């Protein structure tokens, strides 16, 4: 319920619950009804039954590392320049054999063995020059592997997806993009609160084209990736953010006003009901009701840890291996044919 | 000024008055005795959160005021059927209004009217911040079971290729167990193997298995180094409803938790919790400062007080060595209000003005000035 | 301010000092080889 | 073998996640810094008189 | 042999025997394992910031 101009006449009339309470169709409102200023003019709200605020609700996302390949932290030129670099070093170690002071095939096997950390190969160069060359080449197979691992683990560290909206002072909320659809429940306290502000009203023009016809439909549409953010109370969002394990409230409450039983401005019930609620908040009756209905958790702790590498992103090396077996069979036919 | 909502600074020494931020509050306290009518008149000037609320209320409502501070009381406890403090000054038709921290309840609402609560206040626990250690299952975390089972099946099929190699060209046999040990070693950086006999498909085949071992191992290390960094979170207790408080003795050497005796929190606890009140009395503590000092030296495990004072204390603490699990799980969440005269006509107007403040969003600004601190992050 | 969240690659020039070191080591190896050859004369 | 390598890969990720989070502090920025509006006792800082 | 043991391995021939000799190379390998897992950590901490 809120204040709206009628379609045909001139006077303004309330809507829904407020209209049915004022126009002699209801003597009490037993339901979550946030106390406001535009409603306390004609209604006498008792002391609040439970406190809450307005918070956003976004869908939880899969971390999704998105590695997509192993030669990912090397740039295709560096992977090729290193290979001819093994051979140049291999052919140099081989050429440093005819001159007086090792076999060329074995010297090129040894450069492959020292940079792939493999254990295959046998024999070491005997000349001092080739010995120093291998001594510095070891130092370079290790700078390439230690450098490939620090680059892989500094792009796996800085792979944060984004930063969700926090509170209401987020600049992305005061001026949102076109493909950032997010709205609220039409005719509520959040609607009046956004229509009252100055710049939040300039954003509320944008929300206004689509606002759900109810909180349930909005919660259903948030899961279907049709709504990007839902601003509502937080007692209902905390119950939505627990049961479904894919909904989480990101922002902090910025409108602290709780619900309250509200009857019309003149009735005797108004006085005894505020004392029953004050007396029953103190002797833990409301705590019992909260433990019975509102809070039984089923999903929590917000791990938000980074992504674990799956077989969809680390399949390049398996393709490389499978490829190694297939070329190995053609090489066995060449070995038999060469022999 | 017994609460961090209104403060007392005597007077600016530049002009002999106070700045245009505070409001002159007359500290009309009876100092020595009732020998004379001297109220110890020293014109101070109070400021803070309740002062700003009061100054906003008077402009939104046309009235004036003069702060008769206090005489013989703090908040007002019924003694021999007589009220003192703020409630005592209001009930004797001498104040007609009261502001600050009233912690609205039934006994005060019995004889003194109240407006709408402008801030929440209940029973929040205060514990030290437990250091966040790494999960016990973290080494086997940065790689899913799919990666391990494929690596294993690739090892098996490469062993099959190695046993097929037995039909190679002319150049201790190369059995299956030897190749398995050689490939098991080559992925955990080395053990002590005996390798392919020769045969360019065999040496090549182990060499490209070594290239998948170098990438797999420099990728696990990177992924382990990226989890260890980001993830960190822990919680000491869930609140007063957790088994840590309901069953203190059913644990390691039991926790210690107590509040300030002769107060509101102790009264409720004793009213709705017998064993809890007994255990709290078994570990009673001194004032809030002594309680903070005891929490800093590792003597108390949990402090019990009102939510607002504990939040203010934790916001401005040295570093962030204090926590308040609090938040949603606060017990007997009452509010602070403006104690209007019983059956007065200004109650409706002042509560409507408070709700209007609430409407536009100035109280959030007041909270961000006077209620947040360094550990707001 | 300018955030340091940049997935920086290792291009052919971003990491090239190791190749200059390798070239200098090859030059020193050639010098040692010609010195040993002069000593073996 | 699988456990000599879990101890070395784990000792290196822990060493390089305590060498990453070793930032000394965050210096004062602008004037809205809460540490400036209410400074500590051993934080002497002043300006030029008059 | 000791140059290889610090850049993770080349192809050496080791101490003949003699418990001081094998032990002596073994504690040089323990300083090589710490030196190399400390350079990698330090390189991974600069590349980031
Ligand atoms: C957390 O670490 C700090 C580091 O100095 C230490 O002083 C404190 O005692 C630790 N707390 C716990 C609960 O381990």
């Amino acid at each position: 319920g809120t204040q709206e101009r009628v379609q045909n006449s001139n006077k303004k009339e309330w809507n829904g619950m407020m209209g049915e309470l004022l126009s002699g169709q209801a003597d009490m409102i037993v339901a979550p009804l946030t106390i406001n200023n535009e409603r306390a003019q004609y209604i006498e709200f008792s002391k609040p039954f439970k406190y809450q605020g307005l918070t956003i609700l976004v869908k939880k996302e899969i971390p999704r590392s998105t590695l997509d390949s192993f030669m990912q932290p090397f740039q295709s030129t560096l992977w090729l320049l290193v290979g001819l670099s093994v051979h140049v070093v291999a052919v140099m170690l081989y050429l440093l054999d005819r001159f007086s002071p090792l076999t060329l095939s074995s010297a090129m096997w040894f450069s492959w063995g020292v940079l792939l950390n493999s254990g295959i190969g046998e024999g070491a160069p005997r000349s001092f020059s080739a010995r120093i060359l291998g001594m510095v080449w070891a130092g370079f197979a290790m700078i390439i592997v230690a450098s490939y691992t620090a680059n892989l683990a500094a792009f796996l560290v800085l792979d944060r997806p984004e930063e969700r909206i926090t509170g209401i002072n987020d600049p992305r909320l005061r001026n949102p993009s076109d493909k950032f659809i997010y709205a609220t429940v039409k005719q509520s306290s959040v609607d009046i609160y956004f229509r009252r502000q100055v710049e939040l009203s300039t954003m509320y023009r944008h929300m206004e084209k689509h606002n759900y016809e109810s909180a349930a439909e909005a919660i259903q549409a948030v899961r279907d990736n049709k709504l990007h953010a839902f601003i509502w109370d937080s007692a209902v969002l905390e119950f939505e953010a627990s049961q479904k394990c894919d909904l989480v409230t990101t922002g902090e409450l910025f409108f602290r006003s709780g619900f309250g039983i509200g009857m019309r401005k003149d009735s005797p019930w108004k006085q005894q009901v505020s004392l029953s609620i004050l007396k029953s908040h103190e002797n833990g009756f409301m705590e019992d009701l909260d433990k019975t209905w509102v809070r039984y958790q089923e999903c929590d702790s917000r791990s938000n840890a980074p992504a674990t590498l799956t077989c969809e992103n680390m399949a390049g090396v398996f393709m490389l291996v499978a490829g190694g077996i297939v070329a190995g069979i053609f090489l066995i036919f060449i070995e038999i044919a060469y022999k | 000024e017994e609460a961090p909502f209104v403060i007392v600074e005597s007077v600016d020494p530049l002009s002999g008055t106070c700045m245009r931020n505070t409001v002159p509050c007359q500290k009309r306290i009876i100092s020595e005795n009732k020998t004379d009518e001297e109220p110890g008149y020293i014109k101070k000037c109070c400021k803070g959160f309740c002062i700003d609320i009061l100054k906003k209320i008077s402009k939104s409502v046309k009235f004036t005021y003069d702060l008769y501070l206090v005489t013989n009381g703090k908040h007002g406890k019924k003694i021999n059927g007589t009220w003192n403090g703020m409630i005592g000054e209001v009930v004797m038709k001498r104040a007609y209004m009261a502001v600050g921290s009233l912690t609205i309840n039934e006994e005060r609402s019995e004889v003194v009217d109240f407006s709408v609560p402008f801030i929440e206040t209940g029973i929040s626990v205060m514990v030290s911040r437990s250091n966040g250690t790494v999960s016990p299952s973290a080494f086997l975390e940065p790689f899913s079971a799919c990666v391990w089972v494929m690596m294993f099946v690739m090892l098996l099929i490469v062993s099959a290729v190695a046993v097929f190699v037995f039909e190679y060209f002319s150049p201790p046999s190369f059995t299956i167990g030897k190749a398995i040990w050689l490939l098991w070693g080559l992925v955990f950086n080395n053990s002590v193997p005996v390798q392919n006999p020769k045969g360019t498909t065999s040496k090549i085949m182990v060499s490209v298995w070594a290239f998948f071992a170098v990438i797999f191992l420099a990728s696990y290390t990177a992924n382990l180094a990226a989890f260890m960094i980001q993830e960190e979170y822990v919680d000491q207790v869930s609140g007063l409803s957790d088994k840590k408080f309901q069953r203190p003795n059913d644990f390691s050497p039991p926790f210690r938790f107590g509040t300030v005796p002769n107060g509101s929190t102790e009264r409720n606890i004793r009213n709705n919790y017998a064993e809890m009140h007994a255990y709290m009395g078994k570990f009673n503590q001194r004032g809030v400062d002594d309680a903070l000092l005891s929490l800093k030296t590792g003597k108390l495990d949990a402090f019990i007080y009102d939510a607002a004072v504990l939040n203010y204390m934790a916001g401005r603490d040295e570093g962030c060595k204090l926590v308040t699990i609090g938040s949603g799980k606060v017990f007997a969440s009452t509010g602070y209000g403006i104690a209007i005269q019983k059956d007065s006509g200004w109650k409706r107007q002042v509560d409507l003005a408070i709700l209007q403040l609430f409407g536009d969003g100035e109280m959030e600004e007041l909270e961000a000035l006077w209620l947040t601190g360094i550990c707001h992050n | 301010e300018k955030n340091e969240v940049m997935s920086s690659q290792l291009d052919i020039d971003n990491m090239a000092g190791v190749f200059y070191m390798l070239g200098a080591a090859m030059a020193l190896s050639l010098i040692t080889f010609i010195s040993e050859h002069l000593f073996y004369w």
